[PDB]
Order: structure tokens, then C-alpha cells, then sequence
């Protein structure tokens, strides 16, 4: 089950 | 020109594609240089030159 919780401080 | 260590190479188990600018569209059996790993993404840099998040799932550490 890849693409886990989402990370924080995107690029956008 | 490599300065000095930072992170380390870590293989990819499977296959990704970017689906928007904070991330990287990788393939399995390719090595990357990761330069942050204390969350579920790591930020790591493609052998072309671009750095960007991948998923922890698909990366392993490789001995090198």
C-alpha cells in the first residue's frame, strides 16, 4: 500500500 | 563534485510518476540520493538533476 499520509510543507 | 554526505542511496522496490511540482516520477531498480528522511516522504534527487518527495513505501536502503 504505497503513497502514504500526506508530508508537510509542499513545494506548492 | 560531490562535497560531502548529507543523506544517503536508497533503491526504489516500484514505480511512480509526478503527479504535481512537489514531487518526482521515478521507476523500480533505480538509485537515489535522499536528502531528508524524518517523515512518511523523503526528499531525494533523480540522477537527472530534479529533487522533489517519493513515498517511504517504495524506497529501501541500499548497501551500496
Amino acid at each position: 500500500p504505497p503513497v502514504p499520509n500526506p508530508d508537510y510543507e509542499p513545494i506548492r | 563534485g560531490s562535497m560531502g554526505t548529507a543523506g544517503k542511496w536508497v533503491l526504489c522496490n516500484y514505480d511512480f510518476q509526478a503527479r504535481n511540482s512537489s514531487e518526482l516520477s521515478v521507476k523500480q531498480r533505480d538509485v537515489l540520493e535522499v536528502l531528508d528522511d524524518s517523515r512518511k516522504w523523503w526528499k531525494v534527487r533523480d540522477p537527472a538533476g530534479q529533487e522533489g518527495y517519493v513515498p517511504y513505501n517504495i524506497l529501501t536502503p541500499y548497501p551500496g
